[PDB]
């Protein structure tokens, strides 16, 4: 059976908007983020959390979002990242090493990141032996995440053009960036 | 003999390839990327390589390693096989699920995966 | 370690 995942339109067209961003214009994103994946789920569980009664839903809530964090970290450098951006991460994880501290993706990575991870969970999901009923409630506490975060498009997505803002989403490559990073 | 292309992004250029499989990975493309100033002098083997000598060489069977790894992930149950699959699998470029794409038809995909519009 | 240009 096919894993089926419905996303608003609106950010779909983010996640195009990114596509475009990355591998036509050669942008990257602003590293680190001024809101990680981490404050993004912070904030999204903190809200919804106050809106439930049953204290199973609230378990329930509290572990898909702890696992999404967990599962981000392990997946961003495996396979969240257009090609161009790869330079920029192994220069993350050079600077990591110099600080004798791991990097951990979900303080460094922002929303767009997390919505990619989110876009690929069907094919994900179906490399699994999860049985029907963990991909279900996987499936709808991630729609039911995309709800809030339509509601936030402005907060995490707006400002995104660094050819008018020196403080937006992404930033510019240089030819010179380029060039290492594609050969 | 080792492949032409980057298993991670189908790509041209230059590889580290792998001793155990034909598959060849640009520098960069790795998880962790390898530095073509510091390449490993020995043998190298990619991670879908790494995880199949690491199983071999284990005590218990596959089954009993994902069993216990699950036990040891309770807290994140719903995400505890995503997790345990993620070492299994060699890195990849992100690409967009056609399912997004097909949602833009004035969009289209160019021969390096990049983003055109005419 | 073993490397291939193409
Ligand atoms: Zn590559
Ligand atoms: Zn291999």
């Amino acid at each position: 059976p096919k894993i089926s995942l419905q996303i608003p339109i609106k950010l779909k067209s983010v996640l195009v908007d990114d596509w475009e961003y990355v591998t036509k214009d050669k942008k990257i994103c602003r590293l680190p983020a001024d809101v990680t994946v981490e404050m993004v789920l912070n904030k999204y569980e903190h809200e919804v959390s106050q809106e439930l009664e049953s204290p199973g839903s609230q378990s329930q809530l509290s572990e898909y979002c702890a696992g999404l964090k967990l599962y981000f970290d392990k997946c961003l450098g495996n396979m969240l990242l257009y090609r161009l951006e790869r330079l920029q991460y192994d220069e993350l994880l050079k600077k990591s090493s110099k600080d004798q501290k791991p990097l951990v993706p979900i303080r460094i990575y922002g929303a767009i990141h997390l919505l990619r991870l989110i876009s690929v969970l069907p094919e994900l999901i179906s490399s699994t032996t999860m049985d029907l009923q963990s991909c279900q409630l996987l499936i709808k506490q991630t729609e039911d995440f995309l709800v809030w975060l339509l509601m936030h498009v402005d907060e995490y997505f707006n400002d995104k053009d660094p050819n008018r803002s020196d403080d937006a989403l992404y930033v510019n490559t240089s030819s010179q960036y380029e060039g290492v990073a594609l050969g | 003999e080792n492949e032409d292309f980057c298993s991670a992004c189908n790509q041209s250029g230059s590889f580290l390839c792998c001793d155990t499989c034909p598959k060849s990975f640009h520098f960069l493309c790795l998880d962790p990327p390898i530095d073509p100033n510091n390449l490993p002098k020995g043998d190298w083997h990619c991670n879908e390589c790494k995880f199949k000598i690491f199983i071999n060489n284990s005590m218990a069977t596959l089954k009993k390693i994902e069993s216990n790894f699950i036990k040891q992930n309770n807290n994140v149950k719903i995400f505890a096989k995503l997790l345990f699959n993620i070492d299994s699998h060699n890195p990849k470029q992100f690409q967009l699920p056609n399912y997004i794409k097909e949602t833009f038809p004035a969009v289209k995909t160019g021969s390096r995966g990049q983003y055109s519009d005419e | 370690a073993r490397t291939k240009q193409t």
